[PDB]
C-alpha cells in the first residue's frame, strides 16, 4: 500500500483543508506543494515500473 | 534545437590532428513521428601511429 | 523609547518583507518537514520496488 | 484566562492520547511476541 | 511506430506483420498480449487519471488570487497527446497535432482512426467501438474529450492511431516552487475596492 | 529460493513489528505525539507560532 | 476515502472550535465594561455633583472606553487580529473616529458534510449594529449605532 | 468478523465510554468549583442573553 | 558545518572504490574471453555471475548503466554521461576539489587522452555517491544559508 | 494527551480559586477598616464627592 | 443515541418553547435559527450515508 | 400522452428530499409569531404576540 | 542496523526520569521552603529586586 495513489491524494488533500482553514499559514501552502510532488512522485514510480 | 532533428559529432580521442569543429559531422532526420528520415552516413579517418 | 522601538521589531514584517522572523523560523521548520516526509515516503515505495 | 486557553491548545496540539497508545503499544507487542515464536519454528 | 513486434519472413517479400491475435501461444503469444491489451489498458487508465488531476485542477486554479495578489498561477504539467501515422500512408510529413478541450470527458482507450475515401471512421481500440468521426464545425477531428487536426494529402484508407492519455504521467511534475503563487484567496490582494486580508481561503 | 525466501520474509516481518513497538515507546516515554519533525511537522510550524 | 474524509471534518471542526472559543472569553469582557459603562452613566444623570465630579466622571468613561477600544483590536494566539474578518493581518479600527477598517464579510469553513459554518464574526457587526427589538429614539432621529460614539458624544458632555 | 480492531475493538469501545465519562466528570468539577452553571457561552444560550 | 566535512572524506573513499572494481571488471572481462576461447563451450559459470555481482555492487556505488558487447564483453557507461568500459579496457577517476568551490570535495573522471575532466556534484546525485552529494549540496547548503539568512 | 501531564482540570480549579481569594480579601478588608472605600479603586468619583 | 434524529428535534422544540416564552427577544429568535439548521445537518448526514 | 402503449414512469418522490433541503432564514427579525398583523389600526398584537 | 535497541529505549527513558527528577525538586524545595528563588537564576532580576 505504500505504492497506494489514493494514500498519497488522501495527504494532499489533507494539506489543502488545513490550508483551507488557515489561508495564511505558509507551512501549509509549502507542504501542499510538497504533496503534490509526492503524488507524482508515486504516479512516476508506478509509470516507470509499467 | 529543432524537434525531429539533431546535429552530430564525432572525434579521434587518440589522434590529437581530429580536432572537431564546429561543423557537425552530419545533422539527423525524423519523420512526423520520430522514425528515421535520412542524413545519417559519413566516412572518417585519422592519422595511424607507430 | 527606543527600547520600545526595539520591542515593536518582534512584530515587524521584516525578513520576507511580508514576514517576520518567527514565522519565517516557521517557514523553515515547514521546509525541512516537506522535504523529510516525501523523501521518506519515496525512499521506501523504491524500497518496495527493488 | 488567554493563557489557560492558549495552553489548552498547546496540550492538545502536542499530545495524542493516554489510553490509545498504551493500549495499541501492549497489543502489538503481544503480536510482536507471537511472531518471534512463529520464526522459531519456521527455522525447522 | 513505437513497438517491437513478432514478424514472419516471405519468399522474396521480406517481413509481414501479422497481427498478436494470430501469433498468441505459449510465451511469444502471452508476452504480446499482455503487453498490448493488459499493460497498456493500465497504461491509459492511470494515463487518464493523472491527465484530469492537473488538468481539472488548473482549471479550477485560475479563478483565485494569491498571496501576492496576483491570480494565481496554475500548478501542473502534464504529457501532451501523441498521434501516430502508420507507416503505408501516403505521406511521411503529415504529423496529426492533438488538440485537447475537455479534461471531463476524455476515455482511457487507444483510437484509431482511418480516412474512408469521403470521411473519416473512429474506433476505441479497446472497445473497437466504429463510428464515423465527430468533428468541430470547422472540417477538424473531435473526440470526446481530445480533438485532432487533420492532413489534407491523405491516402484512400489513411490509417491513424491516437494515444490521448499515455504519455500524460511522463513529465508531470510540480511547476510551483514558490509558496506565494497558489490561488488562495477569491479576490486580488491589490484590487482597489474588494478585500481578502491574509485570510480569505 | 524458498528457504532464503522464508528467513527474509521472516526478518522483514520482524523488523517492521519491532519498529513499530519502539515508536510507541518513544510517544510514550516523551509523553508526546512528536519530537521529530518528521512525526508532524505541521503541528511544529502551528508549536512555534502559538509560543 | 470514507476514513480520510471523516479526519479532514474533524480538523475543520477543531479549528471552528479553536477560534469560537477564544472569541467568546473577549466578548465576555466586552459584555462587563458596557454594563459597568451603563451603571456609571447612570450616575451621569444625577444631577446633584459639582462640575469638576462631572469632569471626573468623564475621565472614569475614558478610561471605560479606552478599555472597550483595546478589547475591540485584539488578536489571538497567531498575531491575526480576530474581529478583522479576512483582514487579519491589520488593526481593525481607529481610536481617534471609532471607524472600522476590517472586511464587513465574517469568515467561513465547512466542518461537515453539511454544516458550513461561520467563524469570524467581523467587527462591524459587534460594534456597529443594533438588534431590531431597538430601543428607538423618541424624537425620530436615527438610531446610534457606533458604541464608540456614544460613549465619546457622552465623555465630551461631561467634560 | 475478522478484526485487530476485535480484541481491539473491545478496547477502544471502552476507551470511548472512559471520553464520554471523564467529558462529564471536568463539566462537574469545573460547575462545583465555579459556584455557576453558566461558565462557557454554552451552558444555556438564552441563559447568557437573560 | 561538521556534517558537511564527513561527506567529504566519504567522496573521496567512495572514488577510490569506483576506481577499484573498474579494474575488476575488466580482468573479468579478459578472463572470461581467455576462459571461453579455450573452452569452446566450456562456460565459467561461477566467474560470469561474478561478472554480475561485482557490476550489481558497483551499480550501487553509483548511477551505472550496463550492456553486453559482440563476442561476450560488456560496456558500461555513466548513464547521464558516456561509456568509460568497453572490451578489456576500463577507465579511471580521481578525487579533487571542485573549482567553483575547493572547499568541497567532488569527482574527476578521465578520458585518459582528452583529460581528468572534473565532474561536480551535478551528474553524480543517483547511487550512494549521489546520495551524499544531493544531500550536501541541495539539503544541507539550503538549509546553512537559510539558518544564516533570516538571521 | 500522553501521561496526564499539565492537566488543564486543576488549572481551571485554581483560576476559580484566585477569584474566591480576591473576593475574600477584599470582604475582609472593608469590614476590618469600617469602611466601603478604602483606596481609588473602590469608587474612583465617589472617592473625590 | 446521542446522534439521533430525536436528540435535535426534541432540542428544536425545546428552544422553540424558549422562544414562545419570548417572542421579543432577538437573542431567542437567533438560537431558534441554528438548532432549525442543525436539523437541516443531521438529516443531509443520515440521508447521505445511507 | 406521448407515451406508447403501456409506458412506464417511476416516481421516486422523497428521493432527494433531504439532498435538496436547506434552511431560508437568519434574521432575528424574520420568525412570524402573531397570530395577525401589526402594520394596521384593526388589530392588537404589539411586538410580544406569540 | 539502526533498529538495535541497545537499551535505546532504556536510556530514553531515563532521561527523562530525571529530567521529571529535576522538576519534582524545584518543586519540593519551594513546597518546603515556601519561596519561589533559591538558586541565584531562578530569576535573577527578580532576586535582586
Amino acid at each position: 500500500k505504500s505504492s497506494s495513489l489514493s494514500g498519497s491524494l488522501q495527504s494532499f488533500f489533507t494539506s489543502l483543508q488545513t490550508l483551507v482553514s488557515n489561508a495564511e499559514d505558509p507551512a501549509a501552502r509549502q507542504a501542499l506543494i510538497g504533496k503534490a510532488e509526492g503524488l507524482v512522485n508515486q504516479f512516476k514510480t508506478t509509470d516507470q515500473y509499467l | 534545437t529543432k524537434d525531429n532533428e539533431w546535429a552530430v559529432y564525432t572525434h579521434d580521442s587518440s589522434d590529437p590532428a581530429a580536432t572537431a569543429p564546429t561543423t557537425a559531422s552530419t545533422t539527423l532526420k525524423f519523420n512526423e513521428n520520430g522514425i528515421l528520415e535520412s542524413g545519417g552516413t559519413v566516412n572518417i579517418t585519422t592519422g595511424t601511429i607507430n | 523609547r527606543n527600547g520600545q522601538a526595539l520591542l515593536d521589531l518582534q512584530n515587524s514584517n521584516v525578513v520576507g518583507g511580508n514576514k517576520t522572523f518567527n514565522d519565517a523560523y516557521a517557514t523553515l521548520v515547514s521546509d525541512v518537514g516537506n522535504k523529510t516526509s516525501t523523501l521518506k515516503t519515496s525512499s521506501t515505495t523504491q524500497a518496495n520496488v527493488v | 484566562d488567554r493563557a489557560l486557553g492558549q495552553k489548552l491548545q498547546m496540550s492538545n496540539l502536542v499530545d495524542v492520547d493516554w489510553n490509545s497508545v498504551i493500549s495499541s503499544y501492549v497489543m502489538q507487542q503481544a503480536a510482536l511476541q507471537a511472531s518471534y515464536k512463529t520464526f522459531t519454528d519456521m527455522q525447522g | 511506430p513505437t513497438r517491437t513486434t513478432v514478424a514472419y519472413v516471405d519468399e522474396a517479400a521480406g517481413n509481414i506483420e501479422i497481427p498478436e491475435k494470430l501469433l498468441n501461444t505459449g510465451s511469444l503469444g502471452g508476452l504480446l498480449t499482455f503487453r498490448s491489451q493488459d499493460l497498456d489498458q493500465t497504461r491509459n487508465t492511470l494515463g487518464q487519471l493523472a491527465l484530469a488531476f492537473a488538468d481539472a485542477f488548473n482549471a479550477q486554479h485560475t479563478k483565485g488570487y494569491d498571496a501576492d495578489g496576483n491570480k494565481g498561477k496554475d500548478f501542473f504539467s502534464i504529457g501532451s497527446p501523441v498521434v501516430y501515422s502508420n507507416s503505408n500512408n501516403a505521406d511521411k510529413t503529415v504529423s496529426l497535432t492533438a488538440k485537447v478541450v475537455d479534461s471531463t470527458k476524455v476515455q482511457a482507450t487507444d483510437y484509431k482512426i482511418v480516412f474512408d475515401g469521403t470521411d473519416w471512421q473512429v474506433t476505441r481500440t479497446a472497445d473497437n467501438t466504429t463510428f464515423t468521426a465527430t468533428k468541430d464545425a470547422d472540417g477538424k477531428l473531435e473526440i470526446d474529450g481530445l480533438k485532432v487536426t487533420v492532413g489534407t494529402g491523405a491516402q484512400k484508407n489513411d490509417s491513424f492511431l491516437l494515444k490521448p492519455v499515455s504519455n500524460a504521467i511522463v513529465d508531470m511534475n510540480v511547476k510551483v516552487t514558490n509558496e506565494a503563487e497558489i490561488a488562495m484567496a477569491s479576490e486580488s490582494k491589490l484590487d482597489p475596492d474588494v478585500d481578502t486580508g491574509d485570510s480569505d481561503n | 529460493i524458498s528457504t532464503q525466501m522464508m528467513y527474509e520474509q521472516n526478518m522483514s516481518g520482524i523488523t517492521n513489528s519491532q519498529a513499530e513497538w519502539m515508536k510507541l515507546g518513544e510517544q510514550m516515554s516523551t509523553g508526546k505525539r512528536v519530537t521529530n519533525p518528521s512525526d508532524d511537522p505541521i503541528a511544529a510550524s502551528q508549536a512555534v507560532v502559538l509560543s | 476515502q470514507a476514513q480520510a474524509q471523516n479526519s479532514q471534518y474533524a480538523l475543520a471542526r477543531t479549528f471552528a472550535t479553536q477560534k469560537v472559543s477564544l472569541e467568546e472569553s473577549v466578548l465576555s469582557q466586552v459584555t462587563t465594561a458596557i454594563q459597568t459603562a451603563q451603571e456609571k452613566i447612570v450616575y451621569a444623570g444625577n444631577g446633584t455633583l459639582s462640575d469638576d465630579d462631572r469632569a471626573s466622571l468623564a475621565t472614569d468613561l475614558q478610561g471605560i472606553r479606552d478599555q472597550l477600544m483595546n478589547l475591540a483590536n485584539s488578536t489571538d494566539g497567531n498575531g491575526r487580529y480576530i474581529f478583522a474578518g479576512y483582514k487579519t493581518e491589520a488593526a481593525p479600527f481607529d481610536q481617534a473616529t471609532g471607524g472600522y477598517h476590517g472586511g464587513e464579510k465574517s469568515v467561513t469553513q465547512q466542518v461537515d458534510s453539511a454544516r458550513t459554518m461561520v467563524i469570524g464574526h467581523t467587527g462591524a457587526q459587534i460594534f456597529n449594529s443594533i438588534t431590531s427589538n431597538a430601543v428607538p429614539e423618541p424624537d425620530g432621529s436615527d438610531s446610534e449605532k457606533n458604541l464608540f460614539v456614544m460613549l465619546d458624544t457622552a465623555i465630551a458632555a461631561l467634560k | 468478523m475478522a478484526q485487530v480492531i476485535n480484541t481491539n475493538s473491545l478496547s477502544l469501545l471502552t476507551q470511548n465510554n472512559l471520553n464520554k465519562s471523564q467529558s462529564a466528570l471536568g463539566t462537574a468539577i469545573e460547575r462545583l468549583s465555579s459556584g455557576l452553571r453558566i461558565n462557557s457561552a454554552k451552558d444555556d444560550a438564552a441563559g447568557q442573553a437573560i | 558545518r561538521d556534517q558537511d566535512k564527513q561527506v567529504n572524506i566519504a567522496i573521496g573513499s567512495s572514488v577510490a572504490q569506483i576506481n577499484n572494481y573498474a579494474k575488476q571488471i575488466a580482468n573479468l572481462n579478459d578472463q572470461i574471453s581467455r576462459m571461453t576461447g579455450v573452452g569452446a563451450g566450456a562456460s565459467p559459470n561461477d566467474l560470469l555471475d561474478q561478472r554480475d555481482q561485482l557490476v550489481s555492487e558497483l551499480n550501487k556505488i553509483v548511477g551505472v548503466e550496463v550492456s553486453v558487447q559482440d563476442g561476450g564483453t560488456y560496456n558500461l557507461t555513466m548513464a547521464n554521461g558516456y561509456t568509460l568500459v568497453q572490451g578489456s579496457t576500463a577507465r579511471q577517476l580521481a578525487a579533487v576539489p571542485s573549482s567553483a568551490d575547493p572547499t568541497r570535495t567532488t569527482v574527476a573522471y578521465v578520458d585518459e587522452a582528452a583529460g581528468n575532466i572534473e565532474i561536480p556534484e551535478k551528474l553524480l546525485n543517483t547511487g550512494s555517491l549521489g546520495g551524499l552529494l544531493t544531500f550536501r549540496s541541495q539539503d544541507l547548503d539550503q538549509t546553512r544559508n537559510t539558518l544564516g539568512q533570516l538571521a
